[PDB]
């Protein structure tokens, strides 16, 4: 039983620090570094990352926060408090009451299913095609930030970025894709220095920063022909200049058989091959990455070919609008316009770095709406509404599975409790009236963060997507069953 | 560059002052002060390149000798020479010059000025106290923060008289009694604390003024920093 | 004072003031040390009485101008 | 049954106590009637100044509470340039007045929220209380009294009358006509030893350090010609080896 206590002690001591980090009114934290520095930021991600821990239970919460941030952009402290309170509420049952841990784990599996059903009942429908409705959603990650002034332009960049990746289809044959969108590879932003944020547009295609091998080239091509290749064009290896100039010309003549208007070489391009393809009316781009060829083949359609003599006749330049050598910001660009490219602009490098983390968290809220047209009330409304429904279902729950079940109902009230403690109101008086409010009034009545008195969400909606509530409850049960599964501690190799 | 001693005797008959071993940074400063361009070659020297200067007199000191390029038509560059016997005399005066030139420059750039000697702190502390009861548009619990902020500004006039040895409570009653009589008289009268005499004073007649940009960010800056100290929930120490 | 290493800050004031007497004149090395040393001794009665050291400095400035004018 | 009892408030009282000892030391130099602090690095260096930022950069702060106070005064000198100690006095003293409310159970958020409301109301009173000064150059007489605010603070006031015409005439000389800007870098600050502090005088132009040494050099010249030459007038050598 000594290791079971350490799992509770190590998990609570780390989670207790970030209990005050939840909400817009969250209090600041001070972390003194051994080198003499301090951390003034209240973000739970930057605090616990710099805190060195010993017991492995704290390291499990660090990897859980990194995985949770890849799904949702906000609500990092919500998952830690919810997953840490369930273990804290099971402390008297597992230790004092001598309840077997598998009985608790078995009860958390059935409580996870009922928890997801209550969220779907209190959820409200939302139109994903309405551009005006999506502005009030992303606004949760907009306000109290530098992007509040450009929010009108920021929402246009966030919505138009996921429209290219998303695919809307359904049927009973191939199933439902559930609107799978990849923000990482396709929606990856590209920060270009200079320009203006108002001029930032969503570019559909791929972008490359490498310049053109020749200074003077055609600024636009009517029908661009894209040809992809692997092996570079150079004199091969087993009076001399006559053979070297002829060998390169023969390798370039095979490409000119179809007379392409553009030449793309994966490896470097020698100076001998640049003069032969210059008079042919085609641009040559040296040093093209291999990972880009997969994305370039989608915006173009050129088949990947290794040897220069293996080029297939099926290669065409279709599905390419224009080719622009135009220079923006003293840097030569290339415009080849399921995958778009986000072009970010600003007045300095510090502006681009701030928009980066802000736009990623802005699109994470819009992405969660695409997984399903449902929203949940914030400010502790959904957290308390579930706890009220958990106590009503206990009438059929008689048997040993009922005792660990009560630890979940008290854990759902911990999220609104931390907001009241940071608000300054009486936590006993407000939580008692809030729990009785759901038993009579509607489930949509939450708690205001600025005031701290029970109010209806009709005034200020603060509508969070269901994915935030889903992943918070799902990962909390998995984290609770993770520490309860390990009853022993053994060190050494 | 250097000058041989053989030419010093020829230059002395014509009463020409010769200099050598000059800093490269001070050479470019003379182009702005005097206006004459630097002559790279004597064969290209022209009479229009030379400039004009005022009275030039060389002070006689055994340790060093100074040359004054001063008294120019449009020099547009000043110089402040700090004199002192010891090390601390030069360092203490240097800080007063750096802070003295910037305080005057802020008056020319920023057309707004504020009186000192606690004129702004006493007037703002009394105004916010009586205005909170007439407005009542914030909250009942907010009165604690407003009353604490008004009493926090009174430490400045109490500190100025604390080092002088005067009673901070006696000088406070004389200021509050004057503001009550000047309010009902329907006029504008500025009140300030006189450190030498100990009674009140008029900051416009006494000539005590502060810059507007200094006190604008002083109240706003100290508010956010002092608030963040109360926002600290727990003090963590790692590696010790 | 040159052969001895001066450390304490209140002592450095009299030592740096002694070097000020070395320049511009060759006399008064013992005058500046005894006079400035006694001014601090007579000021002890003002400190224990409760008088702040700020007005004590201002009192010597008014007496210095009256002394130099009478010389 | 684990524990949940108090937020314990103790880490907050330590932060307030650390600010009380910091203000109590720094409040002695406030105003012209204040005291002059001395710093010793152990090697014999002495720097006498009442400025807040200059002192804090020479000392190390172990407590993390006073670190934010010293870093706050650094941004004040880069913007305001004056009253760095006054800002520090407002941070620590405000915690003492709020300490009475903390022991009574008042939540610190309402204490901080009430400060932002009073700060916005102070900006409205600041616009009515401020007085606009004309850009006209006839204010030189009025600028003499304004310049004494910074001068009388850092000195015993015996040297203020000497430095009063120097500081006033230095700013208005480089000031461009028709309400233009000025350059503080154009005013040079130099120092020298073996002189009395009362002999400090104003320098209109540029002064040179190393002078010419010769008994027959002219003592004073009413008007002279200025020449800047890069050619060496001393003995030179042949460009080629000989």
């Amino acid at each position: 039983r000594q290791a079971q206590i350490s799992n509770i002690t190590a998990a609570k001591a780390v989670a207790d620090v970030i209990r005050t980090c939840l909400g817009p009114k969250a209090m600041l934290k001070m972390l003194l570094d051994p080198m003499g520095g301090l951390v003034l930021t209240n973000d739970g991600h930057a605090i616990l990352r710099e805190i060195d821990v010993a017991h492995p239970a704290a390291k499990s919460m660090l990897e859980l926060s990194r995985t949770q941030d890849e799904e949702v952009g906000d609500g990092t402290t919500t998952v830690i408090i919810l997953a840490g309170e369930i273990l804290a509420q099971c402390a008297p049952y597992l230790i004092e009451k001598n309840i077997h841990p598998v009985i608790i784990i078995q009860a958390l599996k059935k409580a996870l299913t009922d928890a997801l059903e209550v969220i779907k009942q209190v959820s409200k429908p939302v139109d994903v095609e309405n551009d005006a409705a999506m502005k009030k959603l992303i606004q949760a990650s907009i306000g109290t930030k530098y992007v509040i002034h450009w929010s009108e332009k920021m929402c246009e960049l966030a919505l138009d970025a996921v429209k290219t990746v998303r695919k809307d289809l359904g049927q009973t044959v191939e199933g439902e894709p559930n609107f799978e969108i990849d923000i990482k590879r396709y929606v990856r932003v590209e920060k270009i220095p200079g320009g203006d944020v108002l001029d930032s547009r969503v570019l559909k295609g791929v972008l490359l920063n490498k310049d053109v091998v020749h200074p003077k080239m055609s600024r636009h091509i009517e029908n661009p022909r894209v040809v992809l290749l692997d092996c570079p064009l150079e004199y091969k290896k087993g009076r001399i200049l006559q053979i070297e100039e002829e060998q390169v010309q023969l390798m370039c003549e095979q490409i000119l058989a179809v007379r392409p208007t553009l030449v793309i070489t994966e490896k470097g391009v020698s100076d001998l091959a640049q003069h032969y393809l210059l008079k042919g009316g085609c641009s040559v781009l040296r040093r093209v990455k291999k990972s880009d060829n997969n994305r370039i083949a989608r915006v173009t359609g050129a088949t990947i070919v290794n040897r220069v003599e293996d080029l297939k006749e099926s290669d065409v330049g279709t599905n390419c609008g224009l080719f622009k050598v135009e220079m923006i910001g003293d840097e030569y660009f290339s415009f080849l316009d399921k995958a778009c490219t986000i072009m970010l602009r600003g007045g300095s490098k510090d502006i681009l770095n701030e928009i980066d983390r802000n736009l990623q968290d802005a699109m994470a809220v819009a992405r969660n709406v695409m997984l399903s047209p449902s929203l949940s009330p914030g400010g502790g409304a959904t957290e308390m509404a579930v706890s009220v429904k958990l106590a009503e279902k206990a009438k059929q729950l008689e048997g040993i599975q009922q005792w660990p079940y009560q630890a979940v109902a008290d854990a759902m009230e911990c999220i609104p409790r931390t907001l009241i403690q940071n608000a300054g109101g009486d936590p006993i008086r407000l939580l008692s009236q809030l729990r009785a409010k759901h038993a009579q009034g509607n489930f949509t009545t939450g708690i205001d963060g600025d005031k701290g008195k029970i109010v209806d969400m009709v005034s200020y909606g603060i509508w969070e997507p269901e994915v935030i509530k889903q992943q918070s409850v799902k990962t909390a049960i998995e984290s609770a069953c993770l520490l309860l599964r390990v009853d022993d501690i053994v060190s050494g190799v | 560059k250097g000058i041989d001693p053989m030419s010093l005797d020829v230059f002395a008959k014509h009463n020409i002052l010769a200099l050598r071993r000059a800093k490269r940074r001070n050479m470019e400063r003379l182009q702005l002060v005097t206006g004459g361009e630097a002559q790279n070659s004597v064969e290209d020297l022209s009479p229009q390149i030379l400039g004009f200067s005022g009275l030039v007199y060389q002070e006689t000191i055994g340790e060093e000798k100074f040359t004054y390029v001063t008294e120019n038509t449009d020099p547009k560059s000043c110089t402040i020479l700090i004199k002192g016997s010891t090390h601390y005399a030069l360092a203490q005066t240097k800080d007063a010059v750096r802070d003295g030139l910037r305080a005057v420059a802020n008056v020319l750039k920023d057309k707004n000025i504020i009186p000192g000697a606690g004129a702004f702190y006493i007037a703002l502390s009394r105004y916010l106290r009586s205005a909170n009861m007439n407005k009542l548009g914030a909250k009942g619990k907010t009165k604690t923060g407003i009353e604490a902020f008004a009493e926090a500004l009174l430490v400045i006039p109490k500190t100025l008289v604390k080092n002088s040895g005067f009673d901070p409570l006696d000088v406070l009653a004389m200021v509050e009694d004057e503001l009550d009589d000047a309010q009902d008289s329907d006029e504008t009268r500025y009140v300030g604390v006189d450190l030498n005499i100990g009674d009140s004073c008029d900051p416009t007649i006494e000539g005590i003024w502060d810059s507007y940009r200094v006190l604008r960010n002083a109240i706003t800056g100290a508010t956010g920093i002092a608030s963040n100290l109360l926002l600290c929930d727990e003090l963590l120490r790692a590696g010790r | 004072l040159r052969e001895l290493d001066i450390v304490h800050p209140a002592v450095k004031v009299l030592v740096m003031a002694t070097e000020q007497q070395k320049i511009d004149m060759g006399d008064g090395t013992n005058l500046v040390m005894i006079l400035a040393g006694e001014l601090l001794n007579v000021s002890e009665k003002l400190i224990s009485m409760g008088l702040s050291a700020v007005e004590i400095i201002q009192g010597y400035n008014m007496a210095r101008k009256f002394t130099l004018k009478e010389l | 049954p684990k524990a949940e009892s108090l937020r314990r408030d103790a880490a907050l009282k330590v932060n307030v106590t650390s600010a009380e000892g910091l203000q109590s030391v720094l409040e002695t130099n406030l105003g012209p009637k204040g005291t002059l602090k001395m710093l010793v690095d152990g090697a014999g260096n002495i720097k006498l100044t009442k400025d807040g930022k200059v002192l804090l950069t020479e000392m190390q702060i172990q407590s993390p509470t006073a670190v934010l106070i010293a870093r706050a005064a650094a941004a004040q000198d880069e913007i305001t340039g004056d009253g760095t100690t006054t800002v520090v006095c407002l941070v620590g003293e405000l915690l003492r007045q709020a300490h009475r409310f903390i022991q009574e159970g008042v939540h610190p958020r309402i204490i901080t929220d009430g400060f932002e409301i009073a700060r916005k109301e102070s900006m409205k009173f600041l616009d009515e209380f401020k007085i606009s000064k004309t850009n006209l150059s006839n204010d030189r007489e009025f600028l003499l009294q304004v310049a004494r605010s910074s001068l009388l603070t850092k000195v015993d006031a015996d040297l203020t009358e000497v430095l009063t015409p120097i500081v006033t005439d230095a700013v208005l000389s480089v000031y461009d006509a028709q309400a233009d800007n000025l350059d503080l870098h154009m005013v040079e600050i130099m120092q020298m030893q073996h002189l009395s502090p009362k002999d400090t005088t104003f320098i209109k132009g540029l002064v040179l350090d190393h002078g010419g040494r010769h008994p027959d050099m002219p003592t004073r010249v009413k008007n002279a010609y200025v020449l800047i030459l890069n050619v060496s007038l001393e003995y030179e050598k042949t460009e080629v080896n000989s």
